[PDB]
RNA sequence: AACCCCCGCCGUUAGUUGCCAGCGGUUCGGCCGGGCACUCUAACGGGACUGCCCGCGAAAGCGGGAGGAAGGAGGGGACGACGUCUGGUCAGCAUGGCCCUUACGGCCUGGGCGACACACGUGCUACAAUGCCCACUACAAAGCGAUGCCACCCGGCAACGGGGAGCUAAUCGCAAAAAGGUGGGCCCAGUUCGGAUUGGGGUCUGCAACCCGACCCCAUGAAGCCGGAAUCGCUAGUAAUCGCGGAUCAG
RNA sequence: GCAUGUGGUUUAAUUCGAAGCAACGCGAAGAACCUUACCAGGCCUUGACAUGCUAGGGAACCCGGGUGAAAGCCUGGGGUGCCC
């Protein structure tokens, strides 16, 4: 048995495999926190498991590529979020007036020409 | 204690207290702790005295040090000086040597900014 | 100085590439290079037979080189005479395999650069300066195109001061990408200097 | 603004405890987005807070807080000559930033060699009444006062 | 500096003025337009010509002005101050 | 382009450390794509005539 | 068994001249696993819109190169023939494979 | 430093490799 | 304004050189059998309209919400109207005209655009404890490369040199991502801060590093403890901060 | 403090142009000679380049020496195809 969500957040993406069992989870074979060591927003990517009852009752397997892991993390989180209409198309109600539900559409936005960054543009006195 | 002619910073770790001579950098140092072998990383103040001279003929008798260093650096461009090169006319008025820009910049090596009036 | 060329906007939205092919790092530099040898040699000649739009397609060390153009019988001469002379005065120049044909413009008015170039040559011929540009786009919306535009540019008439000119008509939308409008740069030579023409034309959004 | 008022930044509630305030904070403290250190800034001072004046740290902090809030302020403005510094009420969330905003900038001024030790200090020391934080809420509000002498020129 | 994997460097027109009147014990002022070469132990004692844009400069080469090159004695420019 | 100055550049030189490209279509050898054997100037001129094959206008 | 490697600037030629090559090895005596897209890269230039002074002012051109490659598995001698009998696409570089 | 060349981010700064810079 | 591209969700065609949830074997390396699920990979389509609800309103619109990956144009790009400043360049090219044409035209070696009593305009690194430093430890996207990218091997403290496997490049390589993480050293110091300017020693490109190069190692360890009056940028994945890349080009 | 443009000076020349925002890491998305317009020297004159005209010799062409800072110049030899 696995149910299985996709999990995908600004130039990274994050595969989710909730099995009923633990609490455990192997993020690219690592425990949770063997990868997500002195890092804070770590914990946070379950957050979406604790609003309907069932941090010890899934296990969890997990892979990333790519980005950083807050935006792994993010997606982690977005991964367990989306697994949990897979289990159960009802859990649909709690979790998205609550937000979990949504790809952060936030980008990286393009460097511009004449703009050292973008938006930031040169300082000029004598102006 | 006292090497080179010089009393380094006691309660200092070694290392960092040979730096405080004018024939030693990061790396001249901690290799004469590799090849007099005391622990770099206990202080200046806590060594023996057995362990005070042992270090002290390595780092006298083997490389040039302080006086006799900035004397023959003071030398050698004395050197470059009366060769009527090119390095050293700038020693002498005080450009720089090393090619770099002198329209704008080129400060520590000139001194400070003398002001003139434009036009 | 302030906008942008119409066709350098549709590349590949609403237009094509004259010189179609592919190419390598090694082979891109010299090849193309060769392409403004064959689009030198090929304009200088052909002027006064009313050259449009040069193809020049390309497989392996084939060559392609299409020609659209007003007077189809001013590339040929008699019989297939002249068409011939030239045929191999660009294998002459590639060195190798120079299929040159030939194809007609069918509506002369219906395709600009043409259009741009009888006005820089009306220009050239000392005619008069407005009315040159007014029967130009006339002809234009009389051949039944969506919209016309035509931009006299210089000391215009043999004038010391500088100025510009123009008039047009119908849909002019630049844009609009799904609308295809042709340029035509020409550019006159008269006694007092240079002139250069433009000529936008509209035929329909697709 | 001058087509509305923003609506203003909904922050994540803090991960650990859970107060808004504390989010707020923790980026209030961070340069450069460097944000896994202030986290460690803060769960730090409250190692500190939690074990110097043995109580809740998380209550001392809500109370460092309104300790430093000001309630008056210099809106500053001009008739037509000459323009005067001018006594002026504030709103909620104004009071919020200057709090945390003024408990780091202490923090900071603050001579001590360690991190979240000069806040766990300057978070007591604001929860009492005195260190840099409360010294400058209380001084305006004495700016409000010792200059209310054009509080009709309000705004 | 220069690579000692790959020795010294001198220009051959120039090594040819000065190991001919070496090879017979005399010594003339040299003309060349060469600055880009090492001097060698074996030019020691000789009267050389370098140019700096317009001028042939005199420049008698003694002892231990040994490896630097031939431009470091015949400035370029004139700088002699602003007013 | 001082026309015997595309020519300084066309030929194989003395040693092989002078050899600069330059612009086939102008002679401006100042900012040149070896991948072109143009300019920048050039390159849009011609590019924005369609002249150069799959040189599309960009934009991201 | 014989793979090949479309090259080209399209990505109309690119997907038609592929898709004519991928039905006569089908019909002709062949099992084929798919058209591949496959990692196409990007060569851009940025450059001065002006002729003098203007800098900051930039035009942008990307040049797109399009790979494609499809594989036969089973090639009969009913089939390599009615691939070069295929052959029509102008802009394109094909080349054959065959380990 | 990072204008510093006989350091860790001072070299990866510069680009280069050396006795402070290894190649594994 | 829309039609074009990028990013956000999802469906159709696709399973290599990418991918590994289940099963078989495993030199424990998706390594092999097998599979193309998902990630990715490019091509085409779907989807957002004030459509739904209460309210406000003649209407257009507006405010709050339900559903939705996205909500009122979702973020970003290309895209610049009739005209002005006789704004810009005869130094990319084009050309009226005045001007030289055994000379301003042409070839050449060397010297110069880099000079330096100063002044401004732009940026880099700093002045450090939310840090410097030495180890071990993770997570990127984009681009380039068969006249080149150079895994490893050996020599050297090192730059690099020698030998040499792979790669028309999702298969091989630049490649170390860095701030972060673990562990330890420094303890307010002109300092293990800072990294100028110098002395000497070498490597490389190149006909050739004096003018006038970059890089390595050693020694030198300057100004500056966050900056006068004035003044600049940015409204969200922005500002700041950290690394990678490409063009140009032997360097 | 250094890097880069710039103003002013200096220079045999420090080649050019940019000029309030909208000139100033901008023409330079790569100045050791090259680039190179500049200056000092050694030089070339249908010329590094085009389509030719007339008189006279020469197939094109390829190898070497001498002098030289290089260019340049004086000069030895090998060669003598195609069309009628
Ligand atoms: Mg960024
Ligand atoms: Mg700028
Ligand atoms: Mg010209
Ligand atoms: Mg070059
Ligand atoms: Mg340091
Ligand atoms: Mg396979
Ligand atoms: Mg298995
Ligand atoms: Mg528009
Ligand atoms: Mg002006
Ligand atoms: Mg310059
Ligand atoms: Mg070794
Ligand atoms: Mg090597
Ligand atoms: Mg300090
Ligand atoms: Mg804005
Ligand atoms: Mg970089
Ligand atoms: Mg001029
Ligand atoms: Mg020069
Ligand atoms: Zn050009």
């Amino acid at each position: 048995e696995q149910y299985y969500g996709t999990g995908r957040r600004k130039e990274a993406v994050a595969r989710v495999f909730l099995r009923p069992g633990n609490g455990k989870v192997t993020v690219n074979g690592q425990d949770f926190n063997e990868y997500f060591q002195g890092l804070v927003r770590a914990v946070a990517a379950l957050e979406p498991l604790r609003a309907v009852d069932a941090l010890g009752h899934f296990d969890a397997y997990i892979t990333v590529r790519g980005g950083g892991k807050s935006g792994q993390i993010d997606a982690i989180k977005l991964g367990i979020a989306r697994a949990l209409v897979q289990y159960n198309p009802d859990y649909r109600a709690k979790l998205k007036p609550l937000g979990f539900l949504t790809r952060d559409a936030r980008v990286v936005e393009r460097k511009k020409y004449g703009k050292h960054k973008a938006r930031r543009a040169p300082q000029y006195s004598k102006r | 204690a006292r090497i080179a002619g010089v009393e380094i910073p006691r309660n200092k770790r070694v290392d960092v207290a040979l730096t405080y001579i004018y024939g030693i950098g990061k790396a001249r140092a901690k290799e004469a702790l590799e090849k007099t072998g005391i622990n770099p990383a206990t202080r200046v103040k806590d060594l023996t005295e057995a362990e005070v001279v042992r270090l002290r003929e390595y780092v006298e008798n083997t490389w040039k040090l302080e006086g006799e260093l900035r004397a023959e650096v003071a030398a050698n461009i004395k050197r470059l000086m009366d060769i009527g090169c090119y390095r050293g006319l700038r020693h002498r008025r005080g450009l720089p040597v090393r090619g770099q820009r002198t329209r704008t910049n080129a400060r520590t090596r000139k001194g400070p900014r003398k002001t003139v009036a434009g036009k | 100085g302030n906008k942008i060329h119409p066709i350098g906007f549709r590349l590949g939205i609403t237009r094509d590439w004259e010189s179609r092919w592919y190419a390598g790092k090694k082979q891109y530099r010299h090849l193309l290079l060769e392409d403004q040898r064959i689009r030198g040699l090929l304009e200088k000649e052909l002027y006064s037979a009313g050259l449009a739009r040069v193809d020049i397609e390309r497989a392996a060390d084939n060559v392609a080189v299409t020609v659209h153009v007003a007077k189809p019988g001013v590339v040929i001469g008699r019989g297939g005479e002249r068409i011939r002379v030239l045929r191999e005065e660009l294998a002459k120049l590639t060195g190798k395999n120079v299929a040159l044909n030939v194809q007609e413009v069918q509506n002369p008015n219906l395709s600009a650069p043409l259009v741009a170039q009888r006005v820089a040559e009306q220009i050239e011929r000392r005619f008069a300066v407005r009315r040159a540009i007014k029967q130009a786009v006339q002809r234009v919306m009389e051949s039944g195109a969506k919209g016309a535009k035509v931009i006299v540019s210089g000391r215009i008439g043999g004038a010391e001061q500088a100025r510009t000119e123009w008039a047009a008509q119908g849909r002019v939308p630049l844009h609009t990408l799904r609308a295809n409008i042709d340029y035509g740069f020409a550019l006159a030579r008269t006694t007092y200097g240079v002139l250069g023409v433009k000529a936008y034309i509209f035929l329909g959004e697709v | 603004a001058r087509r509305r008022r923003a609506e203003v930044r909904q922050l994540q509630p803090d991960l650990v405890y859970g107060d808004v305030l504390v989010t707020a904070f923790i980026n209030k403290i961070m340069r450069d987005g460097k944000k896994n250190l202030a986290a460690r800034i803060f769960y730090d001072a409250c190692k500190i807070i939690q074990e110097k004046t043995g109580q809740e740290p998380l209550k001392v902090f809500k109370q460092a807080v309104e300790n430093v809030k000001p309630r008056m302020e210099v809106r500053s403005r001009r008739v037509g000559g000459a323009n005067y510094q001018v006594p002026m009420e504030v709103s909620p969330r104004r009071q919020q930033s200057l709090a945390l905003r003024w408990l780091v900038q202490a923090a900071n001024q603050r001579p001590e060699r360690r991190a979240a030790v000069r806040i766990a200090h300057e978070l007591m020391d604001a929860a009492e009444g005195k260190g840099g934080a409360v010294k400058k809420k209380e001084d305006v509000e004495r700016m409000a006062e010792a200059n209310r002498a054009y509080a009709h020129y309000r705004w | 500096p220069r690579s000692l994997k790959k020795g010294v460097f001198v220009d051959d027109h120039l090594l040819e003025k000065v190991l001919e009147l070496n090879a017979k014990g005399e010594k003339r002022l040299i003309k060349t337009w060469s600055r880009r070469s090492t001097i060698v132990p074996e030019m020691v004692g000789h009267t050389i010509a370098v140019y700096n844009g317009k001028q042939h400069v005199p420049v008698y080469i003694t002892e231990n002005m040994v490896g630097h090159k031939l431009g470091e004695f015949a400035p370029t420019r004139t700088y002699r101050g602003h007013g | 382009a001082r026309k015997a100055l595309i020519e300084k550049a066309k030929r194989t030189p003395k040693f092989k450390v002078r050899a600069y490209t330059r612009c086939v279509r102008c002679g401006r050898a100042r900012s040149v794509y070896r991948f072109f054997g143009l300019c920048r100037i050039c390159l849009r001129e011609l590019a924005h005539k369609g002249q150069l094959p799959g040189v599309r206008k960009a934009s991201w | 068994k014989i793979r090949i490697k479309l090259r080209g600037f399209d990505h109309k030629t690119l997907d038609a001249s592929a898709q004519k090559i991928v039905e006569a090895a089908r019909r002709s005596g062949a099992q084929v696993s798919g058209p591949i897209p496959l990692p196409t890269r990007v060569r851009r230039f940025t450059v001065i819109r002006g002729p003098f002074k203007h800098k900051d002012s930039r035009e942008h051109f990307e040049l797109r190169t399009h790979n494609r490659l499809v594989d036969i598995i089973n090639p009969n001698r009913k089939t390599i023939e009615q691939l070069m009998t295929l052959d029509l696409p102008t802009g394109v570089e094909i080349e054959i494979k065959t380990v | 430093g990072k204008g510093d060349r006989r350091t860790r981010r001072g070299k990866i700064w510069r680009g280069t490799y050396g006795k402070y810079r290894p190649r594994k």
